[PDB]
């Protein structure tokens, strides 16, 4: 498994 | 942001033809490119995603290819349902997304020269301070047409607006209006109003005109 | 059965604000990101905003950042767009759209299944017109057919439908007895902020001055109804 919260946070908040 | 450039902007084909429309990214987008179809008054419809995979329900005559920066949509045997505007869309920079500017796929038919008509402003409208002069181009093909207003033989600019109908459902022609708007005082001080039409189907430009006051 | 149903657009003045709604059903709404896309009259699609499955993350296009806010209420299957500081350039049809999931995955599989694969289901669109103009019925003027025996057989006549707000108007001829060869052009937006269009029709030359031609113009926002007779301009 892998958290959608974790992956989406990085996706929407990357520089 | 990534700019998507579709080519061509407009193109004509007949039922049975094969149609290719391309879309170029200003930088690499891997294969994260989608294609949509849209008809007037309806929402867009998803046709292809990930550059090449066909959305369920979409006919197999549609196919996509390409990668990095160059992409194509191909419709292999054109059907009546296929005439529409097509858009590509890149999702590589998710969560920001950009669309191409669109490609309009219209129906090919034989050249047809426009019938041209000119209409002076009514007396009723003049009684309110403004004069609209209308030039009508009727049932022509293809769409490209040049309409030049001339007032007392002087070329007009910046005071006219054009409007064009959708391609006709039965005979595949277009019609077009050009409306020259002047104030009453301006319209009264000139005599000859002329509309000059250039089109592929005309071996010389057609002029229709009237003299104010006949 | 998967569907998005929009509501809530209309006419608003610049600077003011509007909230668009989009009701989803037929799918697990809270399992998917949702988007807004808009299309200005006669123009292409422009992406507007995205919101993540549970509302925590969101992004807006530069053209609307700081004015529009996307939001969602998953307990009521609702997507919203809050549109503030409205400009005439925000005049468009607005569509909500569900994020497409790659067919090979039945559940969320990060970038394998979601985000990158377009938008599969769309709302019906909502019209938003941002304008200073106030409701005004049209004036209707004749496009009188020319005296010139030119062509031979066929003449053109019509009606100029000028200075109304907002869209739409409907035009018919001879209360529906004349439909063949009728062209009613799309409206143009004039410098004044008021709309204008012409409706024309081609008829036999010989019918000029022997048959009656009436354009029937209706403007529901104004409750304006006009029946304008169009006849050759009898010369002095
Ligand atoms: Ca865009
Ligand atoms: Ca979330």
């Amino acid at each position: 498994p892998s958290k959608r919260s974790f992956i989406e946070d990085l996706l929407f908040n990357k520089v | 942001d990534i700019v998507m450039t579709q080519s061509p902007s407009f193109l004509s084909a007949s039922v049975g033809d094969r149609v290719t429309i391309t879309c170029r990214a200003s930088q690499g987008i891997d294969r994260y490119l989608a294609w949509y179809q849209q008809k007037p008054g309806s929402a867009p419809k998803l046709l292809i995603y990930a550059a090449s995979t066909l959305q369920s329900g979409v006919p197999s005559r549609f196919s996509g290819s390409g990668s990095e920066t160059d992409f194509t949509l191909t419709i292999s045997s054109l059907q009546p349902d296929d005439f529409a505007t097509y858009y590509c869309q890149q999702l590589s920079t998710y969560p920001t997304i950009t669309f191409g500017q669109g490609t309009r796929l219209e129906i090919k038919r034989t050249v047809a020269a426009p019938s041209v008509f000119i209409f002076p402003p009514s007396d009723e409208q003049l009684k309110s301070g403004t004069a609209s002069v209308v030039c009508l181009l009727n049932n022509f093909y293809p769409r490209e047409a040049k309409v030049q207003w001339k007032v007392d033989n002087a070329l007009q600019s910046g005071n006219s607006q054009e409007s064009v109908t959708e391609q006709d459902s039965k005979d595949s022609t277009y019609s077009l209006s050009s409306t020259l708007t002047l104030s009453k005082a301006d319209y009264e001080k000139h005599k000859v109003y002329a509309c000059e039409v250039t089109h592929q189907g005309l071996s010389s430009p057609v002029t229709k005109s009237f003299n104010r006051g006949e | 059965q998967v569907q998005l149903v929009q509501s809530g657009g209309g006419v608003v003045q610049p600077g003011r604000s509007l909230r668009l709604s989009c009701a989803a059903s037929g799918f697990n709404f809270g399992d998917f990101g949702m988007h807004w896309v808009r299309q200005a009259p006669g123009k292409g699609l422009e992406w507007v905003a995205v919101i993540s499955y549970e509302g925590r993350n969101k992004n807006h296009a530069d053209s609307v950042r700081g004015r529009f806010t996307i939001s969602r209420d998953n307990s009521r299957n609702m997507l919203y767009l809050q549109m503030n500081s409205l400009r005439r350039g925000d005049t468009a049809v607005y569509y909500c759209a569900k994020e497409n999931r790659d067919r090979n995955y039945d559940s969320w599989s990060a970038s394998y299944s979601d985000y990158y694969y377009g938008m599969d289901v769309w709302g019906q669109g909502t019209t938003v017109t941002v304008s200073s103009a106030s409701t005004k019925g049209p004036s209707v003027f004749p496009l009188a057919p020319s005296s010139k025996s030119t062509s031979g057989g066929t003449a053109a006549l019509g009606c100029l439908v000028k200075d109304y707000f907002p869209e739409p108007v409907t035009v018919s001829w001879n209360s529906g007895a004349l439909t063949s060869g009728v062209h009613t052009f799309p409206a143009v937006l004039q410098s004044s902020g008021l709309y204008s269009l012409s409706s024309v029709v081609t008829v036999p030359s010989s019918s000029l001055g022997t048959q009656t031609y009436i354009c029937n113009v209706n403007h529901k926002p104004s409750n304006t109804k006009v029946d304008k007779k169009v006849e050759p301009k009898s010369c002095d």
